[PDB]
């Protein structure tokens, strides 16, 4: 039990690595850039009950932006504005982290850094081309957590 | 450490300098060419395919190279003897300027041409690569190493 | 520093009380009951960068339902609704904690329960008259966390 | 445990039952009768002025009783012996129902007098308190605790 449970948690974190513990693509809530925000989008957005959501073209592991909730302040639903056009108001920063990460520097540069959220990257040998980032999916300071206090 | 950008990157030696690139739209290239402007490049390469509209980049008065070759392979000869016979030229016309060379992968073949330089100025083979990896990850596939390693200097810059 | 810091952490879990990690009242986005849903006050909410929201009448100690984020779904802004209608299309629960409870207890049922949220609650015992629970403020999971990851 | 509801509360004790209830608005008033019955109660006794109408309650036929006195005091002499003279005839119409008491603060007025209930009917007052401070924590002041103390059964239920 319990906060024995926990300690080896913590001690396990310089073991621990980003790919065991992220909210991998399919999983993801996520809008395509040329989504409009009507009535029913952004009841969907606000029902998912998360608050930064990333933002791609035209295939899903394409990462390009970040929605916020903040971003949302003043539109009116169908003004139809477009995803695009908003995501166009902000740089928001988007933050990328190796899948080879471990743990205890994730969430040490979490309690630094700006944003909550990083995507997740691996590095990819086989194909006969050029190397390439692969887009896993999201890790969050929640996640970290998780693993402590489970 | 450990958490990064899609980004412009450089690579520094002797008074040669590079700008390895993401690719742009239209739909931020004027932003795009404000970036290459701060890095003071006055040559681009491109070495994979890209649409976008160049002379926004030529009228800023940058120097824009169409040269591409295929998905992970070494580049073919001509190029090589191109790409070393532009860098005489352009760091010739101004030292301390930098050279952009960008694909839509930024891993793979705009970074052998940085290594074919490096090695034709100088460092190690083994050493080459492992400055281009320390800036961006997992750098070449086995192909380009390949032919990174079997490469001769004369030495020509 | 840093992991070992954190399993002190987990120990004085047992030790520390909600009191010790609550948000004040004074320092909580809340929402008076009369509140109409207008551009501005919605605007407010999201950007207020909070997913549960109380709602009190007319005493900010008094507070009376929750407002969630999936809530606001297919509302719009100047119909003007008002805030104690969408608090009447629902049941949700609003959960209280004792200002005495240790943080390993509420951890664990925070591990378990419905909400992320509670409301905090002292006893009062002077005064000439009754007895009543006085409203202090709220605490999250991610409060107690942050016993732990500082 | 540790976490609780804006929510009623119940006390038995031989065949006695007691409510002790939040106030309702009127806003409410349906949904507050409906939790009344599902307990059983016949007979609900205000102890703090409360401002919503009696008459849906009455109606669906529960006997209210508006005996307030004063904030934080012990009840006078009346009140208690109409509260006494009340459960007799309360329980002698039906053994085994509720009788529901509120006030706007569910700690102080309201739970005494289902410790006076209590005392009178067996328990011994340090015993009293303890199961009503289990149920509703922190649940009298010292003048309430004072009164309780002092106060002698007959033992008149
Ligand atoms: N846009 C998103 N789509 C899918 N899952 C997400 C998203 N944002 C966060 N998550 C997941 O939700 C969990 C908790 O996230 P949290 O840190 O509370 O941020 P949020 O407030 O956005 O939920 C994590 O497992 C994380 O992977
Ligand atoms: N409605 C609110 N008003 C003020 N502070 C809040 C509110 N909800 C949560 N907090 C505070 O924000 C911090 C983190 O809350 P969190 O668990 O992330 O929920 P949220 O997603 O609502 O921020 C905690 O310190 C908590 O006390």
């Amino acid at each position: 039990q319990g906060p024995l449970n926990m300690i080896q948690g913590v001690l396990e974190l310089r073991c621990r690595t980003v790919e065991d513990v992220l909210t991998p693509l399919e999983d993801c809530f996520m809008l395509d850039a040329s989504t409009v925000l009507d009535f029913g989008v952004l009841a969907s957005i606000m029902q998912s009950g998360h608050t930064r959501i990333p933002v791609y073209e035209e295939e899903r592991s394409n990462i390009v932006d970040m929605l916020y909730l903040k971003d949302l302040a003043f539109v009116d639903p169908e003004d139809c504005t477009p995803l695009s056009t908003i995501t166009r108001f902000y740089n928001h920063p988007l933050h990328f982290v190796f899948n080879d990460t471990k743990l205890d520097a994730v969430l040490e540069e979490f309690k630094r850094g700006k944003s909550h959220l990083a995507i997740v990257q691996k590095v990819n040998n086989e194909g006969e081309g050029d190397p390439f980032y692969e887009v896993l999916g999201l890790v969050t300071l929640e996640d970290v957590i998780e693993e402590i206090i489970r | 450490f450990a958490m990064n950008r899609p980004a412009p990157v450089e690579i520094s030696y002797e008074n040669m300098r590079f700008l390895i690139t993401h690719n742009p739209t239209n739909a931020t290239l004027n932003k795009f060419t404000e970036e290459l402007k701060k890095y003071g490049v006055t040559t681009l390469v491109r070495v994979c395919d890209a649409t976008y509209d160049k002379a926004p980049v030529e009228k800023e008065g940058i120097h824009v190279l169409d040269w591409p070759f295929d998905d992970g392979a070494p580049p073919p000869n001509q190029i090589v003897d191109d790409w070393l016979n532009l860098l005489k030229t352009k760091f010739r016309e101004e030292p301390g300027c930098c050279v952009a060379v960008h694909c839509v992968a930024g891993l793979g073949r705009a970074p052998v041409l940085v290594a074919l330089a490096l090695i034709e100025c100088g460092m190690k083979y083994e050493d080459a690569v492992q400055f281009i990896r320390q800036k961006r990850r997992g750098a070449f596939n086995s192909k380009q190493l390949l032919y990174l390693e079997k490469y001769r200097p004369k030495m020509r810059l």
